[PDB]
C-alpha cells in the first residue's frame, strides 16, 4: 500500500477496560510509530523521543544533548519566532516538556483536540531544521547553568555524579549530563569552539529517524492520525545511525571492594550498598531482577528490613536492580541509617549478606513469581486512565526496547517463569562485588578527595579483604524468612450496579454533631475501586508548638507500626496515607474496595489503641529534629514560599519554633496528648467509588464506634470547628520580608498581589488574566531577560482569598527581580489593550478548556470533591458555573480589574514580598516604574497584629 | 520496598 | 533414570499411565514415532503448544507420570522421560511404547529346511498372532539362535516371528503359545 | 519458521573422523544451547553433548569424551560434533536440538528440565568393517502356504520387495538381527493361498555394495 510505510503491526493488546484504540505502525524512514483514537479526550496529546542521550555527548562540551533539547523550543526554519511554539499552546489550552537522561531524549505536549495538527506540525519541525539562532544559544546557555545551579547543593546530584566520578574516567558513564555556563560558553570561547555548528552536527549526525519513536494521541480516528503522521514525519531524514551500547562496564575489578566516605550537603545519614550486573533488559519477560528485588526489599514480617529495623540500625530499605545503559546495569540495597546504626556499618552488610544467603539455600520459588505475576495482571487490567500528555511520552520510550504489539502490556504482564535466570542474578550478588558508600558529616575534614563538578567531598578506601570474607562466610540468621502467603490479595472485582438515587455529585448522606459523611457512587470509571477520605478535626492539634509536634510524631509513630503489616496490602493494590494537617489529621485509603474495610479498622483501632515503643520513638523523634534541621538546605524559592504562608496565616508555627520546643517532648506527655486528641472529635469524609449508601454508612459507622470504644470520642461544639482566616492587607500597600538562605548560593523571591475574598466574579478575573499572562512571563522573565532557570506565575489560594503571585529563583539580588516583574505588568497591560477582540477570546477559550478538562482517574476525580470539602465551599458544580461566566467578560472588564487592583498605582493594589538572599548577598530592557517605599516586616507576631482579618468564604449548601 | 526539566 | 513399565497395551479410549523415576526436581516427555525425529509433549505439569489436552502431566513425590486420558489410535507410539540435571546434563529414560490391545490369535507355525548352502539354517515362523510372548525350542540347545520379531501389523495389529538356526546337520519345531489349544509342531527332518 | 537440518553423516570405520553439521534457520545458535542426541538401532534415547554458545559452556556424556568435541559457529549458525576415534557403539542416528527457552542458565545449581521444541531429522552414521553382498537363499512351501527369502550374512539396511512390489499382502519382511559372525541376516516371508501352485511370477537389494540379487 503506502511507500511511506514500512509496516503495520497486528492488535495492539490493551486492557479490556482500555476503551481507547491503539494502532502500531513503523515508517519508511525507520520511525516507531503508536497511534492512540480517544473521541473523549479534551487535550490531544503527541511524544517523540529520541534514543540519544547525555552519553553521547563530545568529550570538550559535556552535556551538549542537554543543551540541545533547550534550543529546539526556540525555533525551527518553518516556524522562526523563537516563542512561535510555547505561545501557540498557551493560546490552545496546551503545555510542553521535556528531558534528557543517559540515552534519551523525550519530546512531549499536550493541546486542545482541535488544533492536534496545528501543534504537531510545529512539533515535527523540531527534527527537519532547527534554527539553533546564537543570540538564543548565548541565552539560553545561562538558563541550563541555572538549572544545574540550583542542584549544586543538592545531596541526590551530587550522589548521582558521584558514583559516575567513582568508575573507569573513560567510560562513557562518568560523563557530566547536565552542563554549565562554563562548558558550554566559557570553554568552547577560550578553545575557540563554534557552539552552533557543534550543535547542528550533533543534530544530524545523531537525530536521524532511525533512532525516533513518536506517540500521537488524538480525537481523530486511527486512518487520520495515521495519514498526519506520515505526513510530518515521513520527511524526517535517516541516517541509518547504529544505536550506541556500552558493553564493558564502568565499574571494572579496580572499582569493586571499594568504600566510600562522603559529607552531605544536610544532616543525612545513608548506606549504598551497590553490585555490577549484566543488562538484564532482555529477561524483561521472567524479570529476574523484579523477582529478587521484591523479596530483598520486602518489609513484611522476618524480611531483611524487619530484623534490620527491629533492633534499631536502620528504619527504611531500598533494593532490586538499577538501569545503567545498554550493556551494564546495578543491584542496589540503600538504606537509611540511625545514630547506632552508623556505628554498625559492616554488621548490617552482614545481616544483608545473611539474607541473600538465605535466599540461596532455599533457592528460587515458584509461588512468589506466580503471585507477583498475578498481581501485576489485575493491576493492568484495571489500570487508570492515563492523562494524555503523560501517557504519550511514556510509551514513546519504551517503543524503542519492545515489540509493536507488547507495548502496553509489555513492563506490566510477566510470562514464564525462569527460576534459572534468577540464580544468574542472585549469583552476582556476592561480597567480591560490593560497592559501599557512607553518608554522614561525621567525616568533615577526615576526606582527600572532590568531585571537580560538584564540589563533593568524600574519599576512596579499599575494603579490608579482612572484612570481606566474614562477609563471605555469613552464618545463615534464623530471623529471616521468606513472606508467607499475601492474603491482601483483591477477589472480588465486581461493580456494583448504580443505585436507582445516584448523585453526579457529592451528597451528604449522614449529618450529626460527629459525623458529616459525603458520599458518591462511581459512574465514570467502573473499577473495583474505592477512595476513602477522612479528615478528624481537634483544636489541640494545633493550639501551641508543643502538641503540633507531638501531632506529627503520634502518626509517624503510627505509620511505623502498621508499616510490616500493610505493607502486603500495598503491593496488593491497596495503599493508606495518614498525615497531620493544620486541623487535625488526614486518613486516606485508596484502592481495591475488595479488603478495604479490613484495612480500615486495623488502621484505627491501632490508631485508637496505640502502644508507643519508645525505643522507636526516639529513634523518629531524633529524625525528626534533623528534619526541622534541614530545612536550612531546602531551595530559596521554597523559602520564599514557606515564609509568605507564615506570614499571610493568621495562626502558623516557624520550623524553629518547633524545634525549640521539641526537646519539651518526652514519652509521658506524648501518651498523655493521644487520648486528650482523641478525646474530642469531629469527622467529615468523603467516601467515593465503587460502593453503595448503606455501605458508606456502614463504613462511616464503623469507624465511629471503634473511637467511641477504645478513645470515648465524643462530639465537638460548633462553636469549636474555627478555621484560620488570611490576614487582609491594606490598599496601597507593600510590605517585604527579608531572610537569608545559607546554602544555595542562588536567591529567592515571591511577590504576592491580593486581590479579594474568592468568588465567581473575581475568580475568572484572576484565572483570565493569568491565562493571559502566563507564556509571556515565562518568555519575558526567563527566555529573553534570564533571570533563572525558575519562573513561575499564576494565581494563589489560601483560607478562603486569594491574588496573583510571581516565584523567581536567580542570582540578582531579589530587589532587581522585583522591578523586573513590575516592569513587565506594564509590558502587559499595553499588551491587553492593543490585542484583538479575537485574540482575547482565543485566551478565553483556551482557560475554558483548561478548566473543563474531565478527570480520567478516580483518585482524579476525589481529589476535586475533597477539595471542595476541605476548602469548605462545597461548590461542586464549580466549573460549569464559572466558566459560564468567564465566556461573558470582555476586555475593559479585565483591564479595569488591572487598574483597580494590580497597576502600580492601582487604588487597591495589596502587595507583600519575601526576599530570599542567596549565601553570600549584602543589604535592552523596558523600564520598571518607580516604586513606592516598603515597610519591612521585622517581627511576624507584630505584623500580623496591625492588618484585619478576612472573612471566610460562605459554603455554597446551607446545613 | 523496590527502586522505581532533565531527569 | 528407571522407567516403568518397559512396554504398555490398551485399546483406544483407555486411560494410560505411564511413570518415570528418579537430583533435580522435574521432568519433561517425549513422543517419539518409529523412525522419524522425537515430538515434545510437557515440559516442566505444563505442555507444550499443538499437544492435545488428553495428556496430562503429574507428580506424587518421586514419581512422574504421563497420563493419556482418552487414548487416540495416532498416539501409539514409544513415551520418553526425560530430567535436565546439574552440570548442564541431560539424562533419558529407557522408554515405553504403548502397543495396541486386542484379542488373543493363534500363530500360523511353519518350518522351512536348509540351490543351497555350502552352515546349517533352517527357519521357524510364526504368523499373524497376539499376544507377543510365545515361546519356540527345537528339536535342543542353548543360545544356538537369535529370535527375530516384528512390530504390529498396520490392518490387523497383529505380530510375527522367526526363531532362526554345519556340525550336527546331515547327521541326523514345538511352539507354547498361549493362543493355542496346546504345544503344536510343524515336524520335517531328514 | 524454525527447523535443524543435521549433515555430514555416512560410512565410517574406527580410527576415523567424521563431523556432523546442524543447520540453524529461523533462530540463533547465539541464545539457544544446542544438543546432539543420538539413537541407537532398536534401542532408547541417549544424550551425547550440549552446548550454550551464549555462556560459552559445553556438556559431554561419560560414553563419549574424549573422542568427541561440540562446537558453535556463530554467525553461520551451525553447531558441529567432531567424531574423530569411532566405535561400533556410535553407529546411530543422530538428532541436533535446541532449547525452547532463551538463554539456559548452564551453570544452574538446579535442573530445569524445558523441553526442546525443535528436532532435526537426523542424520544416520554407520560403522562399518567390511562390506558385504547379500548371501540368499530360498524357501520351500509345502489352505495358506507361506513363502519367502533368506537375506542371511549381509552388511546395513537391506531393501526387500515382491514382484516389482505388485504385491503388499503379507509381506512381513523382518528385522535384521546381528549374528555372532559380526554379519546381517534377516529373511523376508510372504502368505499367500495353497491354491496358487501355478504360479504368478523376492528382490533383495543392498547398495553399500551394488548388491541387487533375484533368487
Ligand atoms: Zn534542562
Amino acid at each position: 500500500n503506502n511507500p511511506a510505510i514500512k509496516r503495520i503491526g497486528n492488535h495492539i493488546t490493551k486492557s479490556p477496560e482500555d476503551k481507547r484504540e491503539y494502532r502500531g505502525l513503523e515508517l519508511a524512514n525507520g520511525i516507531k510509530v503508536l497511534l492512540i483514537s480517544d473521541p473523549t479526550t479534551d487535550k490531544s496529546s503527541a511524544a517523540l523521543d529520541v534514543h540519544i542521550g547525555s552519553l553521547s555527548d563530545p568529550p570538550n562540551i559535556a552535556g551538549l544533548s542537554h543543551f540541545l533539547q533547550h534550543m529546539l523550543f526556540l525555533g525551527t526554519k518553518k516556524y522562526p519566532k523563537e516563542n512561535e511554539y510555547s505561545q501557540f499552546l498557551s493560546e490552545h489550552a496546551g503545555s510542553s516538556n521535556a528531558f534528557t537522561s543517559g540515552e534519551h531524549t523525550n519530546y512531549y505536549f499536550d493541546v486542545s483536540h482541535e488544533h492536534l495538527e496545528g501543534a504537531l506540525d510545529r512539533f515535527a519541525q523540531f527534527f527537519l531544521s532547527p534554527l539553533f539562532d546564537e543570540s538564543a544559544k548565548d541565552r539560553e546557555v545561562n538558563a541550563v547553568d541555572s538549572e544545574h545551579e540550583k542542584n549544586v547543593m543538592n545531596d541526590a546530584w551530587r550522589l548521582f555524579q558521584l558514583e559516575k566520578a567513582t568508575g573507569n574516567p573513560k567510560h562513557p558513564f562518568s560523563k557530566f549530563g547536565t552542563g554549565n555556563k562554563y562548558t558550554l560558553e566559557t570553554r568552547p570561547n577560550q578553545e575557540g569552539i563554534d557552539v552552533r555548528q557543534e550543535l547542528l552536527k550533533f543534530h544530524s549526525a545523531y537525530y536521524s529517524s532511525n533512532l525516533m519513536a513518536v506517540v500521537v494521541l488524538g480525537r481523530e480516528s486511527l486512518d487520520d492520525l495515521t495519514n498526519l503522521v506520515v505526513k510530518l514525519f515521513s520527511e524526517v531524514e535517516n541516517k541509518n545511525v547504529p544505536l550506541p551500547e556500552f558493553p564493558e562496564h564502568p565499574f571494572q575489578e579496580e572499582h569493586l571492594k571499594q568504600l566510600y566516605k562522603i559529607v552531605p550537603i544536610k544532616d543525612i545519614r545513608n548506606l549504598y550498598v551497590t553490585f555490577p550486573i549484566p543488562d538484564l533488559q532482555k529477561y524483561y519477560k521472567s524479570n529476574p531482577g523484579h523477582y529478587l528485588g521484591h523479596l530483598i526489599g520486602h518489609e513484611g514480617p522476618g524480611s531483611l528490613l524487619s530484623e534490620l529495623k527491629s533492633k534499631g540500625w536502620v528504619n527504611t530499605l531500598v533494593g532490586g536492580q538499577k538501569e545503567g545503559a545498554r550493556g551494564f546495569m546495578f543491584f542496589i540495597i540503600n538504606v537509611d541509617l540511625t545514630e547506632e546504626g552508623l556505628l554498625h556499618v559492616e554488621d548490617i552488610i552482614l545481616h544483608m549478606f545473611q539474607y541473600i544467603q538465605k535466599l540461596r539455600a532455599e533457592g528460587p520459588q515458584e509461588w512468589v513469581f506466580q503471585e507477583l505475576k498475578d498481581l501485576n495482571a489485575v493491576a493492568f487490567r484495571f489500570k487508570d486512565k492515563e492523562r494524555p500528555r503523560g501517557y504519550t511520552s511514556k510509551i514513546a520510550g519504551i517503543l524503542h526496547y519492545y515489540p509493536l504489539e507488547e507495548v502496553l502490556t509489555a513492563e506490566y504482564l510477566l510470562e514464564e517463569f525462569r527460576p534459572d535466570l534468577i540464580e544468574m542474578v542472585l549469583d552476582k550478588l556476592r561480597p567480591e562485588n560490593v560497592r559501599v558508600a557512607i553518608v554522614s558529616k561525621s567525616f568533615e575534614g577526615k576526606t582527600d578527595r572532590t568531585e571537580e563538578w560538584y564540589g563533593t567531598q568524600y574519599k576512596q578506601e579499599a575494603i579490608p579483604d579482612e572484612v570481606i570474607k566474614k562477609w563471605q562466610n555469613a552464618d545463615l540468621n534464623g530471623k529471616f524468612k521468606l513472606p508467607t502467603k499475601n492474603e491482601f490479595i483483591p477477589t472480588n472485582f465486581e461493580i456494583l450496579p448504580l443505585e436507582k438515587e445516584a448523585t453526579p455529585y457529592p451528597a451528604l448522606i449522614k449529618d450529626t454533631a460527629m459525623s458529616k459523611l459525603w458520599f458518591k457512587q462511581d459512574d465514570k470509571f467502573f473499577l473495583p475501586k474505592a477512595n476513602l477520605n477522612f479528615e478528624f478535626f481537634s483544636p489541640f492539634a494545633y493550639v501551641d508548638p508543643l502538641h503540633s509536634n507531638m501531632a506529627y510524631l503520634y502518626l509517624e509513630l503510627l505509620k511505623d507500626s502498621l508499616n510490616e503489616y500493610a505493607y502486603a496490602a500495598e503491593l496488593a493494590g491497596l495503599s493508606y496515607d495518614l498525615q497531620n494537617t493544620i486541623y487535625g489529621m488526614y486518613l486516606s485509603v485508596k484502592g481495591y474496595n475488595d479488603k478495604q474495610p479490613i484495612l480500615l479498622k486495623k488502621i484505627i483501632e491501632k490508631m485508637a489503641t496505640f502502644e508507643i515503643d519508645e525505643k522507636r520513638f526516639e529513634i523518629i523523634k531524633e529524625a525528626y529534629m534533623r528534619s526541622l534541621n534541614n530545612f536550612r538546605a531546602e531551595q530559596p524559592h521554597q523559602h520564599a514560599m514557606y515564609y509568605l504562608r507564615l506570614l499571610m496565616t493568621e495562626v502558623a508555627w516557624t520550623k524553629d519554633e518547633l524545634k525549640e520546643a521539641l526537646d519539651d517532648v518526652t514519652l509521658p506527655r506524648l501518651k498523655a496528648f493521644i487520648p486528650q486528641l482523641l478525646s474530642r472529635l469531629h469527622i467529615e469524609a468523603l467516601l467515593h467509588g465503587n460502593i453503595t449508601k448503606q455501605a458508606a454508612l456502614g463504613i462511616m459507622q464503623m469507624v465511629e464506634d471503634t473511637l467511641i470504644e477504645h478513645a470515648h470520642t465524643k462530639p465537638l461544639l460548633p462553636s469549636q470547628l474555627v478555621r484560620y482566616r488570611e490576614v487582609q492587607l491594606p490598599d496601597r500597600g507593600w510590605f517585604v520580608y527579608q531572610q537569608r538562605n545559607e546554602v544555595h548560593n542562588n536567591s529567592g523571591i515571591e511577590i504576592y498581589y491580593q486581590t479579594d475574598m474568592q468568588s465567581t466574579s473575581e475568580n475568572m478575573f484572576l484565572e483570565l488574566f493569568a491565562q493571559i499572562i502566563s507564556e509571556p512571563a515565562f518568555n519575558t522573565l526567563r527566555t529573553k531577560e534570564q533571570l533563572g532557570y525558575i519562573v513561575f506565575s499564576g494565581p494563589r489560594r489560601a483560607n478562603g482569598i486569594q491574588g496573583l503571585r510571581f516565584i523567581i529563583q536567580s542570582e540578582k539580588p531579589p530587589h532587581y527581580l522585583e522591578s523586573r516583574v513590575e516592569a513587565f505588568l506594564i509590558t502587559m497591560e499595553k499588551s491587553i489593550e492593543d490585542m484583538t477582540e479575537e485574540a482575547f477570546q482565543k485566551h478565553i477559550q483556551a482557560l475554558a478548556i483548561r478548566r473543563l478538562d474531565k478527570p480520567k482517574k478516580l483518585s482524579a476525580e476525589s481529589a476535586k470533591y475533597w477539595g471542595e470539602i476541605i476548602s469548605q465551599q462545597y461548590n461542586f458544580d464549580r466549573d460549569n458555573t464559572e466558566v459560564a461566566y468567564l465566556k461573558t467578560l470582555t476586555k475593559e472588564d479585565i483591564i479595569k480589574f488591572y487598574k483597580e487592583m494590580l497597576a502600580v498605582d492601582a487604588p487597591r493594589r495589596h502587595k507583600v514580598s519575601v526576599h530570599v538572599l542567596a549565601r553570600e548577598m549584602d543589604s535592552n530592557l523596558s523600564q520598571a516604574p518607580a516604586l513606592p517605599q516598603p515597610e519591612v516586616i521585622q517581627n511576624m507576631t507584630e505584623f500580623k497584629r496591625g492588618l484585619p482579618l478576612f472573612p471566610l468564604v460562605k459554603p455554597h449548601i446551607n446545613f | 520496598g523496590i527502586v522505581e526539566y532533565q531527569l | 533414570m528407571t522407567q516403568s513399565p518397559s512396554s504398555l497395551s490398551a485399546s483406544v479410549g483407555d486411560r494410560v499411565t505411564i511413570t518415570c523415576r528418579a537430583v533435580s526436581s522435574a521432568v519433561a516427555w517425549y513422543q517419539q514415532k518409529p523412525g522419524k525425529a522425537p515430538k515434545l509433549l510437557i515440559y516442566s505439569s505444563s505442555l507444550y503448544s499443538g499437544v492435545p489436552s488428553r495428556f496430562s502431566g503429574s507428580r506424587s513425590g518421586t514419581d512422574f507420570t504421563l497420563t493419556i486420558s482418552s487414548l487416540q489410535p495416532e498416539d501409539f507410539a514409544t513415551y520418553y522421560c526425560q530430567q535436565s540435571s546439574p552440570s548442564f546434563l541431560i539424562t533419558f529414560g529407557q522408554g515405553t511404547k504403548v502397543e495396541i490391545k486386542r484379542t488373543v490369535a493363534a500363530p500360523s507355525v511353519f518350518i522351512f529346511p536348509p540351490s543351497q548352502l555350502k552352515t546349517a539354517s533352517v527357519v521357524c515362523l510364526l504368523n499373524n498372532f497376539y499376544p507377543r510372548e510365545a515361546k519356540v525350542q527345537w528339536k535342543l540347545q542353548s543360545g544356538n539362535s537369535q529370535e527375530s520379531v516384528t512390530e504390529q501389523d498396520s490392518k490387523d495389529s497383529t505380530y510375527s516371528l522367526s526363531s532362526t538356526l554345519k556340525a550336527d546337520y546331515e547327521k541326523h519345531c514345538e511352539v507354547t503359545h498361549q493362543g493355542l489349544s496346546s504345544p503344536v509342531t510343524k515336524s520335517f527332518n531328514r | 519458521e524454525v527447523q535443524l537440518v543435521e549433515s555430514g553423516g555416512g560410512l565410517v570405520q574406527p580410527g576415523g573422523s567424521l563431523r556432523l553439521s546442524c543447520a540453524a534457520s529461523g533462530f540463533n545458535v547465539s541464545s539457544y544451547s544446542i544438543h546432539w542426541v543420538r539413537q541407537a538401532p532398536g534401542k532408547g534415547l541417549e544424550w551425547v553433548a550440549s552446548i550454550s554458545s551464549y555462556y560459552g559452556s559445553t556438556s559431554y556424556a561419560d560414553s563419549v569424551k574424549g573422542r568427541f568435541t561440540i562446537s558453535a559457529d556463530t554467525s553461520k549458525n551451525t553447531a558441529y560434533l567432531q567424531m574423530n576415534s569411532l566405535r561400533a557403539e556410535d553407529t546411530a542416528v543422530y538428532y541436533c536440538a535446541r532449547d525452547r527457552v532463551m538463554y539456559y542458565w548452564s551453570f544452574s545449581k538446579y535442573g530445569y528440565p524445558y523441553g526442546m521444541d525443535y528436532w532435526g531429522q537426523g542424520t544416520l552414521v554407520t560403522v562399518f568393517n567390511q562390506i558385504k553382498g547379500p548371501s540368499v537363499f530360498p524357501l520351500a512351501p509345502s489352505g495358506t502356504a507361506a513363502l519367502g527369502c533368506l537375506v542371511k550374512d549381509y552388511f546395513e539396511p537391506v531393501t526387500v520387495s515382491w514382484n516389482s512390489g505388485a504385491l503388499t499382502s503379507g509381506v512381513h519382511t523382518f528385522p535384521a538381527v546381528l549374528q555372532s559372525s559380526g554379519l546381517y541376516s534377516l529373511s523376508s516371508v510372504v502368505t499367500v493361498p495353497s491354491s496358487s501352485l501355478g504360479t504368478q511370477t523376492c528382490n533383495v537389494n543392498h547398495k553399500p555394495s551394488n548388491t541387487k540379487v533375484d533368487k
